């Protein structure tokens, strides 16, 4: 079993000694019964077949490679592309071709160059000072490959693989001086489930019904913005941004600021997941309206469940009611075992409030920290996260800052 | 007037245009300690110490927001550390509060903002910018900060 | 003091003069630029407050006859009307006259470039001429544009300049692309592409000009000239960029005076491997200034073969020349003989009229007829529109020794690969 042998495989040495030779990391991701190790030094692919030797294992190249530091990878809806997200710009990598009794790239090459488009490259190069705050695919898995990306100037632009210079759409959200409202700029984003949208939505006609993908958009000081984006009936210029929503019920502290992470779990109604610096998780019901709000379920403080970190979350393949929250000081895993008392009725009116406010005194989320990295001397963040889906038990993998490969449960 | 263009609606100096054209010397040079320029109901800078107005195009130059000033558009055309307007310099900006996430509306509770600190939010969000937080005034939500340079 | 020298081997011949729009009420004050061309195709593009109009060069050009009056202003000739909902204040070409570029002030709207496919001004099957992109300048009175060039050999590519100080460069293929810009607080007064079209330099309020490199990263800064003081502070106000390290720069006064008469100012610059100082001489008023009402502008254009510099200004009813000498380093003013000048003429009111546009056709076919027996080879045809609404054409014929005939015959605009709104 995988689970055994995987941490004493060499692509982790190989990974270790290019050590001794901002976005958080996410250096890992999996597909099918392999997994795929990004190599910064030689900016590369490492791909390790799980399912199906600890020396074994192929090389997948950039014909053309990245300049800029890649900090996360991220495996496209359709699984054909992978992005390369850095801060000083994005890169996809397409994928070679399989083939041989087991499916290995090229007939099980050592080597296997694979192309390479940079995206928005004119961005990054013109305006110097411009950087990526978060970039993430189009959920499609029928359209061409698009990818999002929100940029330092509070901008998110969506980019077809067809055409990685110029942006099929723009989001405009509204450094050289002084200013107050240092908050009010955009950190991550994360789109809900899909979803039947009147045509009218987007300003054409016939009441029929079409595919659309609600984005939920986080700015640091907490606030957060929806707009529901359709590739085919978007206009280019979209202004219909709905936000801030109100956050209920109302907190002595304001819910803070220092906002760093959006998560919306697949459920209906959205459940967004808001998470801070300070190691705050914010779990929140949307609730229709046309502007709809968010009503604070509960709070979890996981400097109480072990802290001035970056926090980055996930989504777990299998339970739309359970996420997981990686930071300087390991892993945690959240259950939110009341989502499924949520009807899909539920609405914005006080009797709704009030009904959310009372189930939330005899509900509770758990709340466990799975993997502790904690040193004995300066703590150091996690390099890659990834769950395998398994229907017999999902198995984690933590790639930690020295590249040690933990294996949870 | 002898160098100094100001001429932006709500903009003013102290000491003010006028005081600034009769102490310009034989020589056409307008040199003033503790000098001030700000737009009504914005902000203001202070400038603690001599500076040398003569011949500034404060118009170009100086731009006060809500929550937010600009002092050189560009940094090709500011002068170095110490000369010109690009100085140690005191902030101050009107009309600074925060917004209540559940109503949308403005809070100017001198209670309120206290129960959420937003001094020390201020703190912060001076630091991160590189500059140092003085004081702040709920009454006029008016945010006072130092800078080394522009 | 000012080089000049009396040139017998050099004259403008007027043309017939030809109204193309309707007298103003007023005198057009604002800094404009009403005249394109296309040396490619023969055509002439002429811009008011009331429209676009296109004309087969050919029919702009109407010699005098003998008998005639070489004062009658022919009343109209056939070329084609574009409606446009607010007036033009700025008119350009790309160097592969595919795309015109007209800039529009709306007191309700503010200001935008329409850019128009020149095919569609020959599509027979397009009762309305529509452009194929805008770009919107967010600003209204600030959003005026006070200079803007194409590149001389990027066909896709314009510089622009606004009022308010800010700068842009664009990307206009089928759609607009903003490739870099530049703030306001830059101060940006006036722009010109290097000959290759390698690098922007740009003229700026505090005097001096700023080269970039298309991305506006920061190459090279020509400083304010030093016989300028502190006390009478300058701005350029046009620049043209004739060699690598040769510019033709205007100055006016910093404040926006219109009182002040503008100096013209021949720059040659040091190289790499020199340290000497940049070498400026003021040819001061070339054109000489009759008006005092309407905002600045030199037109000013290089023609390589013979090495010289046309000038024209809005405060002037003179076109001027400044050559470079056999020396071929210094340059000088050519004083030309009085009935072989380049004036703007004196409305039948009696009032001067001035440029707002002026260009040059190279597609002249026709030879120019002297007396009963004489005809002299074809030449181009300097062209200017007046604050009248009168075009003035004229031939230029460079007698000097050396010079090769510079006509160039035009071809024919296929509609193919023409844009769509």
């Amino acid at each position: 079993l995988w689970q055994t042998w995987l941490p004493n495989h060499v692509v982790f040495l190989r990974l270790r000694e290019g050590l001794k030779n901002l976005l958080t990391r996410n250096v890992v991701f999996g597909l099918g019964g392999e997994l795929f190790l990004w190599d910064g030094e030689d900016s590369s692919f490492l791909v390790v077949r799980l399912r199906g030797a600890l020396s074994q294992y192929q090389r997948l190249l950039c014909i053309n490679p990245p300049l800029f530091e890649i900090y996360q990878v991220l495996l496209s809806p359709t699984q054909h592309h992978v992005a390369l997200i850095g801060i000083k710009g994005l890169m996809v990598l397409e994928l070679p071709k399989r083939w041989g009794k087991n499916s290995e790239f090229e007939g099980g090459k050592s080597t296997v160059n694979c192309s390479t488009t940079p995206v928005a490259e004119r961005f990054f190069t013109s305006s110097t000072s411009l950087t990526l705050k978060h970039a993430a695919w189009y959920p499609s898995e029928i359209l061409d490959p698009h990818v999002v990306l929100l940029t330092s100037d509070n901008v998110i632009r969506i980019y077809s693989l067809r055409e990685p210079q110029t942006p099929t759409n723009v989001i405009i959200l509204s450094g050289r001086a002084y200013t107050a409202s240092l908050g009010e700029t955009a950190v991550a984003f994360d789109f809900g489930p899909l979803a039947a949208v009147p045509k009218t939505l987007f300003g054409q006609n016939g009441k029929d019904e079409v595919v659309a993908y609600p984005l939920y958009i986080l700015y640091e000081n907490g606030e957060t913005f929806l707009t529901y984006i359709s590739l085919l009936h978007s206009p280019g210029n979209i202004g219909k941004l709905l936000g801030p929503l109100p956050m209920h019920p109302a907190a002595e502290d304001n819910y803070g600021y220092d906002a760093c992470a959006v998560l919306c779990l697949p459920c209906v109604p959205n459940i967004l997941v808001i998470a801070t610096e300070s190691g705050m998780l914010y779990h929140c019901v949307v609730l229709e309206g046309l502007i709809p709000s968010l009503y604070v379920f509960e709070c979890v403080e996981l400097e109480l469940a072990l802290f001035s970190c970056p926090v980055k979350l996930h989504r777990d393949p299998k339970c739309p009611s359970r996420y997981h929250c990686t930071h300087e000081a390991g892993v945690h895993s959240v259950g939110l075992t009341w989502i499924h008392k949520l009807h899909k009725f539920l609405g914005s009116d006080e009797e709704d409030k009030d009904s959310l406010q009372e189930l939330s005194t005899e509900q509770k989320c758990f709340v466990e920290h799975i993997l502790c990295t904690k040193p004995l001397r300066q703590p150091a963040p996690i390099r890659g996260f990834w769950i395998v889906p398994d229907i017999l038990g999902p198995t984690m993998i933590c790639i930690t800052s020295t590249y040690e490969c933990l294996i949870w449960p | 007037m002898a160098g100094i263009i100001l001429t932006k609606v709500g903009y003013y100096t102290i000491p003010s245009m006028d005081d600034l054209a009769k102490i310009t010397n034989e020589k056409g040079e307008c040199i003033v300690s503790d000098f001030t320029i700000g737009r009504k109901g914005y902000g203001s800078i202070y400038f603690e110490g001599d500076v040398n107005l003569t011949n500034l195009n404060l118009d170009d130059i100086v731009h006060i927001r809500r929550k937010e000033v600009v002092v050189y558009l560009d940094d090709n055309q500011k002068p170095p550390v110490g000369e010109g307007l690009n100085r140690k310099a005191e902030v101050t900006l009107d009309g600074v509060w925060p917004t209540d996430k559940t109503s949308r509306c403005l809070i100017k509770s001198p209670d309120r903002l206290a129960d959420i600190n937003y001094e020390g939010r201020l703190e912060a969000v001076s630091r991160k910018q590189g500059a140092q937080f003085k004081e702040y005034r709920p009454e006029t939500g008016s945010w006072v900060f130092k800078v080394s340079h522009f | 003091m000012i080089p000049e020298r009396e040139m017998k081997d050099f004259q403008f011949r007027a043309l017939k003069k030809v109204r193309i729009f309707d007298s103003p009420e007023e005198l057009p004050k604002e800094r404009s630029s009403l005249l394109a061309v296309s040396n490619k195709y023969g055509l002439v593009f002429a811009g008011g407050a009331s429209g676009l109009q296109i004309f087969p060069t050919k029919n702009l050009l109407i010699q005098n006859k003998p008998g005639d009056d070489p004062n009658k202003i022919v009343d109209k000739v056939q070329g084609l009307l574009v409606p446009m909902k607010f007036p033009i204040h700025h008119l350009a070409l790309s160097c592969d006259n595919l795309t015109l570029s007209a800039c529009m002030m709306s007191s309700e709207y503010g200001s935008i470039i329409a850019f128009f496919d020149v095919r569609t001004f020959s599509n027979e099957a397009k009762q309305q001429k529509r452009p194929f992109a805008y770009h919107k300048l967010l600003k209204d009175a600030g959003g005026m544009v006070i200079d803007m060039k194409w590149n001389p050999t990027v066909p896709s590519m314009v510089a622009v300049c606004l009022a308010d100080g800010s700068i842009a460069v664009l990307q206009v293929t089928e759609t607009v692309k903003v490739c870099a810009t530049l703030p306001s607080t830059v101060a940006v007064t006036s722009v010109c592409w290097s000959p290759k079209g390698k690098q922007l330099a740009v003229g700026k309020q505090n005097g001096t000009v700023v080269q970039y490199l298309p991305t506006l990263q920061e190459k090279k800064v020509i400083p304010c000239p030093p016989f300028y003081e502190s006390d009478h502070p300058v701005r350029v106000l046009d620049v043209l960029w004739i060699g690598t390290y040769v510019f033709a720069i205007v100055y006016a006064a910093a404040d926006g005076t219109l009182e002040t008469s503008p100096d013209v100012v021949m720059a040659l610059l040091p190289k790499k491997e020199e340290k000497h100082p940049e070498i400026f001489v003021n040819f001061m008023e070339p054109c000489y200034g009759s008006c005092t009402e309407r905002q600045h502008h030199y037109y000013l254009s290089y023609i390589e073969e013979w090495d010289l510099v046309l000038a024209a200004s809005a405060a002037s009813t003179e076109v001027s020349i400044l050559a470079r000498q056999s020396d071929q380093i210094n340059w000088e003013s050519w004083l030309l003989e009085d009935s072989s000048r380049a004036e703007l003429p004196v409305t039948d009111k009696s009032d001067d009229s001035l440029p707002m546009g002026v260009v040059v056709d190279y597609t002249n076919q026709v030879e120019i007829t002297i007396s009963d027996e004489k005809t002299l080879p074809p030449a181009p045809v300097l062209m200017l529109l007046s604050t009248d609404g009168v075009l003035c054409p004229f031939y230029m014929i460079n007698q000097n020794p050396g010079v090769k005939s510079l006509i160039k015959t035009p071809e024919r605009l296929s509609l193919e690969g023409e844009r769509q709104p």
